[PDB]
């Protein structure tokens, strides 16, 4: 009826080809803010002097990087935690040089994916449906804070952010396993068991599913057509899946209720993610993996090692030689 | 550490904190008696 | 200055009783006849001993 | 849907199971436990206790060098 | 109520859900959990006392209790030193049998009291469709909170005082005779910048402020309270809201999300509310100890500290923070924010006063330096401190990194909780958590999207 | 107990599951003591 | 009723369960050794 | 009844453990692999192969104990109870290692008979074999990553030791001596795992949320039937909350599950063929053209040239206690490391 | 010493504690 009504009735309208909902309204600027923003640096940045000690690092393709090289640079070690807009640089180029664009895009990502998240809440709320998924999407958002947010704010700077880049993802991998052996901390081992169980599950669904299909089609075609979108008759046997499972392993272990099997295969990469998120969260207060260093002592009381001591001299590796030029003082505290 | 007339309970002390775990423990003791129903 | 030490293990010792007692007897309906008098005695015999070692704490 | 055999809440369940089982279970225990606390685990793997991973004349690691003779080689090095 | 999955709709793992409309045993599950709660209380702070060395730091035993009593400004004086143990024997003493009587009652109201309370009276019975009940209930714990918050700083003023670690002569318990009730600054903490520099309310660095906010909080709570006691929610709130046990739930579920993160935030940062006496250095103050433990070191060498320039050109021992300050070099750059009572009297207004650094510097700011540097918030799972490829001899892990981990984690799974309860209070209302009906599944009655 | 003649599987799941927390018990006891403990 | 006792399940689970009670019991001693 | 046909018979019985043909090989094998490893963690030292207490009789732990790979003085030999090196000794068989190509070769021939149990019980109960199919995609990793890779190498002493922290050093060592990060293979293989977990989290909660209403419970669990003919969720609902909220969505089941097959075995193929390449030292190391202009620029730093410092000081900093054989010394002067550090 | 005998002591009797209520209330036919 009125003006704003109309206006409300249009954004959480279920007939939009892309739903935009309340949390669109958010979600759309700051991701397409943070979209523009990162493909510009992404061309085209200049330099960035991330740890802060005058020694600028190429990020774009047009300063010589190629796509796996290529990232745009977390900001300076100098800026800390001070938020780091365009209007406080004296000029575009200082705000270039001091890593401006990785704080737009950042902020503007973060903003967006959580309203992501609130968006497929408010359209399975417009649809009918139950309201779960945003709940699994919560797993990679927490991971994605973990890694943008809360590690740099418990290291207090954004320099010690995840590069948005390739070769900078695997750097921001080995300082963190060199400064916090996160491969013997339990929170990322339960991430891993979360990821190759996930897939895990995945390949058996898939493959069980495929093998029970029931026959609709010729040797010819393709075995997908003998699925009907919106049909409303099982395209698979379930109960021949269960068989053959439970005979693969034993009968007990094998689930006959699809809901069960669906939320199981829904919760565990979740939950393993969720405790991958925790473990880097935890992580960013230098809560640090298992330290067995020296752990084996022989009678007399000399060291005897275990592989957590050379997983510890891998360490120390990578720890001498990051950030080569930044520190002056012998503990890495900062 | 405790006041001295009271370090011969020292022993029960280190236990105390643990017992809510126990609670937690317990809840499904007696889900379990009942068959989970 | 023994009577504390015995004062706070009795202490203990109905604290014991009392975990053990409360809820069966909260959760037995039909023994609830004889089970609220001796809840209430139980409670401020608990209470009383709870005071005396209070007590007994400066008195040693 | 059962195959067959007895159902396993039943069996251990059972009084028979468990006269039976109060004595196999706590005896492997105390075996596997006697074997740890004799020093026959060591003696069998090969195991350094921890006052024989150095001797009095070999202070480094007992690297294993040689391609075919390895008895002699863990003799000499104690 | 039912006690089993025919008669309930719930599961043995959602079991708790079957209390949502048993008022009476719902209260018990409360109160026996808030026995649990003040159990925890008092049970830990008899073992933190019974494993305290009192001459040794708090927080290199692994405390998390004894040091919000000796913040409180029980049982230590002058730096933090431990005067008497018994008001921390007290505090858990009292919390444990009150624990005992907690349990009780919620034993009770959940084993043999009413089922339900509406028909045994109004003012304890509440229905969660009843706005003006359940905004009642607001207003009574709300004049709770604010009582407590005025208890606080009763504490602070008319109590002993609470521990101040800006104290000048030393950090030491003083009481707070002039409290800021000025809300320009109360109320311009909360709209500071959540940024480095600002610290949105994290910043708040003297208990005047601290004791001062308190007196507003709790005011603003007491009188909250009875406006939620006197009305009942206005249109705009009804049209916006879901009104259910579960929204509610929901709501405070949100609420303590933000409370866990805000807190772990607070105990990383913040060394007022937090003193290092008792929970050792931020990381932040530890950076900047090592590095002035080494401007210190290399000063008494013979080290010009003012015009060493370092390896990269920057100046190993000072430099400029971005708008000019005097700052210490090196990583430590990035924690030129830092304040803390060793570190004020080198600082001139300009930053780090070369004057002061070049004979001002005093024995117990060295050594206070040291030990906040080798106290650094960092350590291993298992308790392995330092830096994580150091070696096994040295147990410590702060307890701000146990306190701000703890809280962090609890705030997100407080906030995966919220979205989860949220979720379903509003598919609940409108009637579809149990699936789409397929008489009348929506989607079949709208237009193709292409 | 409550039948003659069995047990109940939940006292039985009862015994079991604190044999079994005592065994890890025991070995995190022993994370911290002997060998392994670096000291 | 009247099942077997001895079963491929009932070899299944010994040769499993057997040696773990066994290096359980082994693994408990170990927690008492002394350098 | 030929004899054949009755052990056939005995063998494919419906009982509580199938056995199958396929169980001669699998069951012997894997128990074998199993209970060596099991024996190694708890008993077997690696004092001899790699100076290393990997057992918890030693004072390791479930983290730190491994089977380890036997002495690189042996090359690639099979490392038989009875061969040239154990003589038919015990003792010694642990103590040179025996015990990894022991856990590795019955652990190879399992999965074989795993594999062929898959296919066998396929066949039995009437099902296309895909799930041996996706299985393919494990077995390629464990004969690239625990075969190929060492063979490829100077000796077993190189293939990753059966245990958690031994895991965590391979992976470590392959960073920082092939720089296996860099690999497109290996970019290929995460993408695959991640996607894999990707799929199975949000197929899961789609097919949770769409939920028909079956029931009259709160639990919806039991709103569920076997052997009931229709679609438990809504496929309709399911496609235009995903082409709303991604702008696209599976409309075709058998594709997506399919997909799900298809997203991780790849990833994991792909990865195999990775580790085949590094087990010739064939890595992805550099970018020429970056290493060139580093050379002759010294203000040329990017993330990949920060990546191969991080390298080189691992390298030096690992190699004399990982390759205790070799006798490095390298003095504490020619180590690499940063300022201060 | 004895420290971990009566910790050993305390921390049975609390265990049994539960499951003797449990057990108890089952057995005498208590609400469960
Ligand atoms: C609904 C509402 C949504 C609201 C959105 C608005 C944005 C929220 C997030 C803000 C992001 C801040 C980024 C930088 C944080 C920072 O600079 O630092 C943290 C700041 C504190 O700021 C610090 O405050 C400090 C105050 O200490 C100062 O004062 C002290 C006084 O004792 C000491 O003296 C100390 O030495 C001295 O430096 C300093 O000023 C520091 O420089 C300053 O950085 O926290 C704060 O202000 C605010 C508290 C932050 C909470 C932590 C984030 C929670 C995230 C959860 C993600 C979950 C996801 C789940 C998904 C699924
Ligand atoms: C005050 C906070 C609060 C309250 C009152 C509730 C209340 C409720 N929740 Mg809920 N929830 C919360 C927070 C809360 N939740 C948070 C923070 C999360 C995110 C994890 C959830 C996620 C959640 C889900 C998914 C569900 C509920 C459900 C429910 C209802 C029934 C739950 C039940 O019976 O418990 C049963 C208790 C158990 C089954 C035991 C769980 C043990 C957990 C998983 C591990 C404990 C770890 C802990 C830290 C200790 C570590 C032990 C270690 C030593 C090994 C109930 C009304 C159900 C519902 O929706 O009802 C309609 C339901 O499906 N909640
Ligand atoms: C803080 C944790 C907590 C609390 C306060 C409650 C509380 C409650 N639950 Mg519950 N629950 C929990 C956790 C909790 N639950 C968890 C983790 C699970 C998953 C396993 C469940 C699953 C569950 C189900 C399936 C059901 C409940 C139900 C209930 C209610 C009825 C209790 C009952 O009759 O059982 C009786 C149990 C006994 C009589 C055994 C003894 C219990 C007492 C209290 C033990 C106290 C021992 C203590 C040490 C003694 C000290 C006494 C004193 C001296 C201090 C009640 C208010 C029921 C309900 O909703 O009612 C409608 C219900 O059906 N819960
Ligand atoms: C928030 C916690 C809470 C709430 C809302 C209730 C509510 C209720 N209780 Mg319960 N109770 C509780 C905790 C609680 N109780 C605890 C911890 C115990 C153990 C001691 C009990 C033991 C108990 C028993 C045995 C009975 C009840 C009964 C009742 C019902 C009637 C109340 C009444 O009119 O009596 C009168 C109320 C008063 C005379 C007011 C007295 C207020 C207290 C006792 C004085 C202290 C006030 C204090 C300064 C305020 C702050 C507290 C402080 C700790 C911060 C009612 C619904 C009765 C019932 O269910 O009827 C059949 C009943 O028989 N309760
Ligand atoms: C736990 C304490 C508590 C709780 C649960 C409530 C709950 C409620 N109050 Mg309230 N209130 C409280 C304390 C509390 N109050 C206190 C202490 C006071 C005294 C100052 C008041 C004074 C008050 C008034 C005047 C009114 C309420 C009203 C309400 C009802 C609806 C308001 C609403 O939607 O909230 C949510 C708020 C909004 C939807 C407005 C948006 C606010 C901004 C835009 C959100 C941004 C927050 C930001 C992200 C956080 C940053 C923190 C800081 C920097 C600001 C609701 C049931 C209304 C009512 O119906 O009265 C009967 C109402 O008119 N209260
Ligand atoms: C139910 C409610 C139960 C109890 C309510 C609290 C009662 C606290 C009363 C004790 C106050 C001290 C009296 C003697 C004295 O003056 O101070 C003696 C000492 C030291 O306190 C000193 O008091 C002096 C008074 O002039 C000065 O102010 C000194 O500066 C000050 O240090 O205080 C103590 O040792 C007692 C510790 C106080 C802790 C009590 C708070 C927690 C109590 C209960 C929590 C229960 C929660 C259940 C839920
Ligand atoms: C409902 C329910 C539940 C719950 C329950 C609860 C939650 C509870 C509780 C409770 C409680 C919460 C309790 C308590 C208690 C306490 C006590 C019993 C005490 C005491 C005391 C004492 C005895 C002390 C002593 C001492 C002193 C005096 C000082 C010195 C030291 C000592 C310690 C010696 C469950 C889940 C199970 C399930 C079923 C239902
Ligand atoms: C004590 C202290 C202080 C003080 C403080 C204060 C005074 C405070 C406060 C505070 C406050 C006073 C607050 C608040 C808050 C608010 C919130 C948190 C909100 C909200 C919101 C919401 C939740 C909403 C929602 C919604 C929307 C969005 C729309 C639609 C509807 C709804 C409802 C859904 C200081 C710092 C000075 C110092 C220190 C201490
Ligand atoms: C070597 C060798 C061999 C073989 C052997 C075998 C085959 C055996 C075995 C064995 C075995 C087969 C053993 C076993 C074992 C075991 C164990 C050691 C166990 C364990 C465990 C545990 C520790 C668990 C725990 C837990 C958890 C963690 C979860 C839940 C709860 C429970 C408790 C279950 C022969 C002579 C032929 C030849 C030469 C070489
Ligand atoms: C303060 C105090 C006290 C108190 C105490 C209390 C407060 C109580 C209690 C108590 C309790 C509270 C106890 C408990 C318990 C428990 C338990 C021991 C449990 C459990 C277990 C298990 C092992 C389970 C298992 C399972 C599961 C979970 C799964 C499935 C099912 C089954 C069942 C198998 C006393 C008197 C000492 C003295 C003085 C001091
Ligand atoms: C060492 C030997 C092996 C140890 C095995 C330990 C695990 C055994 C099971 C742990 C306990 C599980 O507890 C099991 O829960 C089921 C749920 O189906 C319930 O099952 C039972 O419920 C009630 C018992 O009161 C009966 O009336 C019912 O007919 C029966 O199904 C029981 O409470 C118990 O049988
Ligand atoms: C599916 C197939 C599985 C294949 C593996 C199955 C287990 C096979 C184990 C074979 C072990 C061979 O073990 C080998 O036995 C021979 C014969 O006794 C021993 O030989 C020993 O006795 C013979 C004669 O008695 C002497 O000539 C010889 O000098 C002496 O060493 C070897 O020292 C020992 O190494
Ligand atoms: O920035 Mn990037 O990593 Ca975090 O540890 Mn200190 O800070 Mn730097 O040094 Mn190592
Ligand atoms: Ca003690
Ligand atoms: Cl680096
Ligand atoms: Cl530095
Ligand atoms: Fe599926």
């Amino acid at each position: 009826a009125s003006l704003w009504e109309q206006f409300c009735q249009w954004v959480t309208s279920t007939n939009n080809r892309i739903y935009v909902g309340w949390f669109g309204t958010l979600m759309i600027p700051t991701l397409l803010t943070a979209t523009t923003c990162f493909i510009i640096a992404f061309i085209a940045a200049p330099p960035v002097d991330i740890d802060g000690i005058r020694e600028p690092v190429a990020g774009s393709l047009l300063y010589g990087n190629n796509i796996i090289s290529g990232a745009v640079v977390p900001s300076s070690n100098a800026i800390g935690l001070h938020f780091y807009p365009i209007w406080e640089a004296a000029s575009l180029d200082e705000w270039l040089y001091n890593g401006g664009p990785y704080q737009l895009v950042v902020f503007h990502f973060l903003i967006g994916i959580f309203c992501y998240m609130g968006r497929q809440w408010e359209l399975s709320y417009r649809l009918g449906m139950r309201p779960w998924i945003c709940v699994a999407y919560s797993a990679p958002v927490s991971a994605a804070t973990a890694v943008f947010l809360i590690y740099p704010i418990g290291q207090g700077s954004f320099s010690d952010g995840m590069p948005l880049g390739i070769s900078g993802t695997f750097n921001f991998m080995i300082v963190f396993q060199a400064e916090h052996n996160i491969l013997m901390h339990p929170f990322h081992m339960l991430g891993v068991a979360g990821v190759f169980g996930g897939s895990l599950f995945s390949a058996m669904h898939g493959s069980l599913v495929t093998s029970s299909l029931v026959r609709e089609t010729t040797e010819v075609e393709s075995q997908n057509y003998g699925y009907k979108f919106g049909q409303e008759e099982e395209t698979y046997n379930i109960v021949a899946a269960h068989g053959y499972f439970g005979r693969l392993i034993f009968q007990y272990a094998s689930f006959n209720n699809s809901r069960s099997l669906h939320f199981f295969l829904g919760a565990w990469p979740v939950i393993g993610i969720w405790f991958t998120a925790m473990g880097v969260s935890t992580m960013a207060f230098n809560l640090n993996g298992f330290n067995f260093n020296q752990s084996i002592l022989d009678s007399q009381g000399r060291v005897i090692g275990t592989w957590a001591d050379v997983l510890n001299r891998a360490n120390i590796g990578f720890e001498v030689m990051h950030e080569r030029n930044a520190h002056n003082f012998p503990l890495d505290l900062a | 550490k405790l006041p001295e007339a009271y370090q011969i309970f020292d022993p029960l002390v280190d236990v105390l904190p643990v017992i809510p775990l126990f609670f937690l423990a317990l809840a499904f003791v007696w889900q379990a008696a009942v068959g989970f129903k | 200055s023994i009577v504390f030490q015995i004062a706070l293990a009795a202490l203990v010792l109905f604290s014991f009783v009392m975990v053990v007692g409360v809820p069966v007897a909260y959760a037995s309906p039909q023994n609830w006849d004889r089970s609220k008098p001796l809840l209430y005695l139980g409670s401020g015999i608990w209470a009383i001993l709870v005071i005396v070692v209070a007590l007994l704490n400066f008195l040693v | 849907g059962t195959t067959g055999e007895r159902p396993f809440s039943d069996i251990v369940t059972s009084i028979r199971y468990w006269v039976i089982h109060s004595i196999t279970i706590p005896m492997l225990f105390i075996a596997g436990w006697l074997f740890v606390s004799t020093g026959l685990a060591y003696d069998a793997f090969g195991t350094p206790r921890p006052d024989e991973y150095f001797t009095q004349t070999r202070q480094e690691l007992p690297i294993l060098q040689e391609r075919y003779d390895i008895n002699q080689e863990i003799q000499e090095f104690n | 109520g039912g006690r089993d999955l025919p008669s309930t709709g719930f599961a043995w793992w959602s079991g708790n859900a079957r209390l949502i409309n048993l008022s009476g045993k719902l209260l018990g599950a409360h109160v026996a959990h808030a026995g649990l709660i003040v159990f925890w209380a008092g049970a830990m702070t008899l073992f933190e006392v019974a494993h305290f060395i009192p001459e040794k730091p708090m927080y290199e035993q692994g405390l998390i209790l004894l040091p919000h009593i000796a913040t409180l400004g029980w049982g230590v004086g002058p730096a933090g030193e431990v005067t008497d143990i018994f008001p921390f024997f007290v505090v858990g003493v009292l919390h444990l049998i009150s624990s005992a009587v907690l349990g009780l009652g919620g034993i009770y109201h959940a084993l043999r009291g009413p089922e339900v309370l509406e028909e045994y009276s109004s003012f304890f019975g509440y229905d969660w469709k009843d706005k003006n009940q359940m905004t009642n209930i607001i207003g009574y714990h709300l004049i709770l909170l604010g009582c407590g918050a005025l208890l606080l700083v009763f504490k602070a003023m008319f109590f002993g005082g609470v521990y101040d670690t800006w104290a000048p002569g030393g950090g030491d318990v003083r009481v707070i005779t002039n409290p800021t009730l000025n809300p320009a600054i109360i109320f311009g903490y909360l709209l500071k910048a959540p940024f480095g520099g600002e610290g949105w309310i994290i910043s708040v660095n003297n208990m005047e402020d601290i004791i001062g906010g308190h007196i507003w909080i709790g005011l603003i709570c007491i009188s909250g309270g009875i406006w939620h006691i006197l009305t009942k929610p206005f249109g705009w709130a009804r049209r916006a809201l879901i009104w259910s046990g579960e929204a509610y739930l929901s709501y405070s579920l949100g609420a303590l999300s933000l409370m866990g993160f805000i807190a772990s935030v607070f105990v990383w940062f913040n060394n007022t509310a937090y003193p290092s006496e008792f929970y050792g250095p931020t990381g932040m103050e530890a950076s900047q100890s090592q590095a002035f433990t080494f401007l210190v070191r290399d000063q008494r060498l013979g080290a010009n500290i003012a015009s060493a320039q370092g390896p990269t050109g920057l100046g190993k021992y000072l430099m400029r923070s971005p708008s000019g300050e005097i700052i210490f070099g090196g990583e430590t750059m990035r924690f030129w924010d830092f304040r803390g009572p060793w570190l004020e009297p080198l600082r001139g207004p300009n930053g780090l006063d070369l004057d002061k650094l070049r004979n001002d510097i005093q024995p117990w700011q060295v050594r206070r330096a040291a030990e906040y540097m080798t106290h650094a918030p960092l350590g291993s799972l298992n308790s392995v401190g330092g830096v994580i490829t150091d070696v096994n001899s040295f147990n410590y892990v702060s307890p701000r990194a146990w306190l701000a981990t703890s809280h962090f984690v609890l705030g997100f799974f407080f906030l995966v909780g919220h979205l989860w309860h949220a979720g379903r209070a509003r598919a609940a209302a409108a009637g579809f958590e149990k699936g789409i009906d397929r008489e009348t599944e929506p989607t079949l009655f709208m237009p193709d999207l292409d | 107990m409550f039948a003659e003649g069995r047990i109940p599987l939940w006292v039985v799941g009862v015994v079991a599951g604190i044999g079994a927390i005592g065994v890890l018990g025991l070995f995190f006891y022993g994370a911290y003591a002997g060998l392994g403990s670096s000291m | 009723v009247t099942y077997p006792i001895f079963t491929v399940r009932w070899l299944a689970v010994h040769t499993l369960a057997v040696p773990s009670v066994f290096f359980v019991g082994a693994i408990a001693a170990m927690q008492f050794i002394q350098r | 009844r030929g004899w054949f046909d009755v052990l056939d018979d005995w063998l494919k019985r419906d009982r509580f453990v199938f056995i199958g043909w396929s169980g001669l090989l699998l069951f012997p094998c894997a128990f074998m692999a199993l209970g060596g490893w099991l024996t190694g963690t708890t008993f077997v030292t690696s004092w001899y192969t790699h100076g290393l207490a990997s057992s918890y009789l030693e004072g390791a732990n479930f983290l730190t104990v491994a089977v380890s790979s036997p002495a690189d003085a042996f090359g690639h030999s099979l490392l038989f109870l009875w061969g040239p090196e154990a003589q038919g000794n015990l003792t010694r068989w642990f103590q040179i290692g025996g015990l990894w190509p022991f856990v590795a070769l019955h652990g190879a021939f399992g999965l074989i008979g795993f594999m062929l149990r898959q296919f066998e019980i396929s066949r039995l109960v009437g099902i296309r074999p895909y799930n041996a199919i996706a299985f393919s995609g494990p077995i390629a990793v464990f004969v690239s990553v625990f075969l190929m890779y060492p063979l490829g190498q100077s000796s077993w002493f190189f293939a990753p030791s059966f245990g958690v922290a031994g895991i965590f050093r391979f992976i470590l060592f392959l960073q920082g001596f092939h720089n296996w990060t860099l690999n497109p293979f290996h970019m290929m293989g995460v993408a695959g795992i991640l996607g894999g977990a990707l799929l199975c989290a949000i197929h899961g909660a789609t097919v949770e949320n769409t939920l028909f209403e079956d029931g009259e419970d709160s639990n919806t669990f039991r709103a569920f039937e076997p052997t009931q003919a229709e679609e438990t969720y809504s496929m309709v609902t399911a496609n235009r909350f995903w082409s709303q909220i991604f702008g696209i969505a599976f409309s075709n089941k058998r594709w997506l599950h399919f997909f799900m097959l298809f997203v991780p075995v790849t990833g994991l193929w792909m990865s195999s063929v990775g580790i085949v390449g590094l087990a010739l030292n064939l890595r992805a190391y550099d970018f020429v053209s970056q290493e060139l202009r580093a050379a002759e620029d010294p203000e040329f730093e990017t993330f990949y040239t920060k990546n191969i410092l991080l390298n080189e000081g691992m390298r030096a900093w690992m190699a004399p206690q990982d390759q205790p054989h070799e006798n490095f010394i390298f003095p504490e002067e020619v180590l690499p490391r940063g300022n201060a550090l | 010493n004895l420290e971990p005998i009566f910790q050993l002591t305390f921390l049975g009797l609390i265990v049994l504690a539960g499951p003797a209520v449990v057990f108890v209330l089952a057995f005498r036919g208590g609400d469960l």
